[PDB]
């Protein structure tokens, strides 16, 4: 029953199936589109008060 | 041939393609560097050559049609950024 | 001091009998305060603190040892309780389900990659908000 | 987009491995100058319309936009040549152009896990600003 949907093998003693390993994959160095937003916003509230 | 991302050549591919024994590949590469055809640098202990380059080669019309699209992406990208900044900050720059 | 100090003192130590003694003594006061959750859960969640201490000190330990360190008398239920603790998020360790091996997470990677500036953004929001609030309500007449 | 003037000088060339030598121009870099008692008249004429000498985020920010305009202009102008040569409307200037545009596509950079470790500079700007 578990074998039909869950991973591993049904009593094998050497389970083979899909893995539940998780990797962050945060290599990307480009939050540039939003971080630029933030900076422009700071410039926005340094001005427009008169 | 290789797509810039993988510009590191293992010794074994060189030896296989030039039909020479492994112990000699170093000297081959060194000769090239000294004449000035290519200008990478080598690490013998991982046994990889890391190549950056300066020499062009002759190119036919099919490659030209090809690289036109690679160039074409760049202009859409630039225009997207200038539009983002104009909209986000017309308040200040006016 | 009279009830709560005797409690936390019993809790850090492993004396269950003294815990029962204090409970018997001051249950009336505890119910009078309307905070009688302690017997409900505190009595049966003591082992969490022991697991936390183990997390803070050691970094690679054989689970066959925690049993003698936390008087569980068996390794398997120790595996169960540690697994439950990690799922609950009290500790982020990992287990080698092969040879009684419990290992801590990776070392703290670095304290200056994208986690810092996330805080300075909040502090700017605060500071600029305060300055605007201050300047607005100045000199009504 | 930019400057009003161009300057050119005439020189012959080796031209190739072997095709006839000829005479054509080459570009030389150009700049606009000033001198005492010519700038004073200019500054007087331009008094009505003026801009901030340095600017405080109202002049630096505009500059970046202007720069992006210019860059995109050049990149679009490359098409009008390279596309029509791909149509075969005009002959290939194999000798020069393609070698330079191989160099170009070689020279960009990449975000390669080592460069992003120079993340540790953004945060040190912020803990002096914010």
């Amino acid at each position: 029953d578990y074998a039909k949907k869950r991973g591993w093998v049904l009593g094998p003693n050497n389970y083979y199936s899909f893995a539940s390993q998780q990797q962050k994959p945060e290599d990307t160095t480009i939050p540039s589109t939003e971080l630029a937003k933030q900076v422009i916003e700071y410039a926005r509230q340094l001005e427009m008060i008169v | 041939t290789r797509p810039a991302n993988h510009r590191q050549l293992t010794f074994e591919e060189i030896a296989k393609s030039a039909k020479i024994t492994v112990n000699e590949v170093e000297l081959l590469v060194m000769k090239a560097l000294s004449v000035g055809l290519v200008k990478g640098s080598i690490d013998e202990v991982d046994k990889r050559v890391h190549m950056t380059w300066v020499q062009p080669r002759v190119l036919d019309l099919q490659q030209i049609k090809g690289m036109k699209d690679r160039l074409e992406f760049w202009c859409t990208d630039v225009k997207s950024m200038e539009m983002l900044v104009e909209h986000q900050a017309h308040d200040i720059l006016t | 001091l009279m009830p709560y100090f005797l409690l936390t003192q019993a809790v850090r130590t492993g004396n269950l009998a003294k815990f029962n003694q204090v409970l018997d003594q001051f249950g009336e006061k505890f119910q009078a305060d309307g905070t009688y959750t302690l017997i409900i859960r505190l009595r049966h969640n003591v082992i969490k603190t022991g697991v936390r201490m183990i997390s803070l000190s050691y970094s690679r330990i054989s689970l066959a040892d925690i049993a003698q360190k936390l008087q569980l008398d068996s390794p398997e239920d120790a595996e169960f309780i540690v697994a439950k603790a990690i799922r609950d998020g009290v500790i982020e360790a990992s287990i080698n389900h092969e040879k009684g091996y419990v290992q801590s997470k990776e070392m703290i990677d670095i304290y200056s990659t994208r986690e810092p500036q996330l805080a300075f953004h909040q502090r700017i929001s605060f500071c600029l908000d305060i300055h605007n609030m201050s300047v607005k309500a100045m000199r009504f007449p | 987009l930019g400057l009003p003037t161009e300057a050119y000088i005439s020189v012959e060339e080796v031209h190739d491995d072997g095709t006839p030598t000829s005479k054509t121009f080459e570009h030389v870099t150009s700049e606009i100058g000033a001198e005492e008692a010519e700038e004073v008249g200019v500054e007087h004429l331009l008094r009505d319309i003026k801009d901030t000498t340095v600017g405080t985020l109202s002049q630096r920010i505009t500059n970046q936009v202007h720069g992006l305009k210019g860059l995109n202009s050049k990149l679009l102008d490359i098409r009008s040549y390279l596309e029509k040569v791909a149509t075969g409307k005009l002959p290939i200037n194999h000798q020069i152009i393609y070698q330079l545009q191989d160099v170009f596509n070689l020279l960009p950079d990449v975000s390669l896990q080592e460069f992003v470790k120079a993340f540790y500079l953004k945060t040190n700007d912020q803990m002096v600003v914010v």
